[PDB]
């Protein structure tokens, strides 16, 4: 199957550069155009660029030229998105995606890697904290994570085994420039005293995970 | 560049109705074949191609999704929605400089659901590092608007708690709130009576902890 | 117009 095969979340310098990529598997890459897509805050939608990968020829929104560079490497089937004088308006989700041609194809989006999330700070990284929230028949207990840099961190239950009725929040910015965020999950109260529920927390940006067994205090 | 107004922006509907969503573009999209898509992003997911050419429906897309439109208006049909259709729904040309519409969100409006409420005191491993961190949390509930106070043997707070709230559940089609208040643990010691009130309506509900017990 | 260098870029 196609698939765009982006790299996960990046932490980088303002007025540094950065180059990411985009990596086609089940296709040949020169057969297909590719967009590049910026999206702000999960919200706003903005075309960056076009490249061909078979003549390497590109074309621009004229915003991001001199900002954004295109370019390919066949050999490797991967596409390369550079950016140049990064500044905090930079942070953001940028998606390579397959443009399907011209014509009866409609110049269409259809595949998308699943983005590379970028963020532009001179703070360094620091890794969380997690800390237990402890516990009608429905009990909630959860994990607290607070105080890490960048984003993002990933909770899971028992491994993935549980999750129904898991909510994990999105983060929240504290007045300390660190990222903060809790986890919950709903059981029934009668599985408090036999079931164990641990969280499992994944901070990639400082190599660092954190299982926690919560228990009833 | 070219703008895609679309309307409405915000667009609650029950489930089992009808969704329309209007994009209309300053310039004719017409090329000689008409370059207008539509693309969905569900919460936590990358955008996906619904519609090509005004009106093609891409692989594995329901025949509930509809395009249709000429030159400068279009429309996006949804026959009968379904809770998991919730997300933002974005018109994109391509016969001029690419530009995206900014984005139509579809909610799932529902029956009342008033939430279940937690409160959670600072944990005793927290405690030991001199701050303490208290978390209301609001589970499963519709509609999304909810004031959340915090009250320390009874003396309102204010500018010491944050809160954040879920994408809407592609499930239940409810919301869920938490609400974080921080303090010193030289402060979190000198109060007894914990407490956060949720008001919904004409109704609140407050639940509470008393510190040491 | 831009157009026509995305027809002829296509």
């Amino acid at each position: 199957e196609v698939q765009l095969q982006q790299p996960g979340p990046v932490l980088v310098k303002p007025g540094a550069s950065v180059r990411m990529s985009c990596k086609a598997s089940g296709y040949r890459i020169t057969d297909n155009f590719m967009n590049w897509v910026k999206q702000s805050h999960g919200k706003s939608l903005e075309w960056i660029g076009i490249i061909n990968p078979y003549n390497g020829g590109t074309k621009y929104n004229q915003k991001f030229k001199g900002k954004a560079t295109l370019t390919v490497d066949t050999s490797s089937s991967t596409a390369y998105m550079e950016l140049n004088s990064l500044t905090s308006e930079d942070s953001a989700v940028y998606y390579c995606t397959r443009v399907r041609g011209n014509d009866y194809h409609g110049r269409a989006m259809d595949y998308w890697g699943q983005g590379t999330s970028v963020t532009v700070s001179s703070a360094s990284t620091k890794g969380p904290s997690v800390f237990p929230l402890a516990p009608g028949g429905t009990a909630a207990l959860g994990c607290l994570v607070k105080d890490y840099f960048p984003e993002p961190v990933t909770v899971s239950w028992n491994s993935g085994a549980l999750t129904s009725g898991v909510h994990t929040f999105p983060a929240v910015l504290q007045s300390s420039g660190l990222y903060s965020l809790s986890s919950v999950v709903t059981v029934p109260s009668s599985s408090l005293g036999t079931q164990t529920y641990i969280c499992n927390v994944n901070h990639k940006p400082s190599n660092t995970k954190v299982d926690k067994k919560v228990e009833p205090k | 560049d070219v703008v895609l107004t679309q309307t409405p922006l915000s667009l609650p509907v029950n489930i089992g109705d009808q969704a329309s969503i209007s994009c209309k573009s300053t310039k004719s999209l017409l090329n000689r074949f008409t370059f207008l898509d539509w693309y969905l992003q569900k919460p936590g997911q990358s955008p996906q191609l619904l519609i090509y050419l005004v009106s093609n429906r891409f692989s594995g897309v329901p025949d509930r999704f509809s395009g249709s439109g000429s030159g400068t208006d279009f429309t996006l049909k949804i026959s009968r929605v379904e809770a998991e259709d919730l997300g933002v729904y974005y018109c994109f040309q391509s016969n001029y400089l690419f530009t995206f519409g900014s984005g139509t969100k579809l909610e799932i409006k529902r029956t009342v659901a008033a939430p279940s409420v937690f409160i959670f005191p600072p944990s005793d491993e927290q405690l030991k590092s001199g701050t303490a961190s208290v978390v209301c949390l609001l589970n499963n509930f519709y509609p999304r608007e909810a004031k959340v106070q915090w009250k320390v043997d009874n003396a309102l707070q204010s500018g010491n708690s944050q809160e954040s709230v879920t994408e809407q559940d592609s499930k239940d089609s409810t919301y869920s709130l938490s609400s974080t208040l921080t303090l010193s643990k030289a402060d979190y010691e000198k109060h007894k009576v914990y407490a956060c009130e949720v008001t919904q309506g004409t109704t609140s509900v407050t639940k509470s902890f008393n510190r040491g017990e | 117009s831009f157009k026509e260098e995305l027809d002829k870029y296509f």
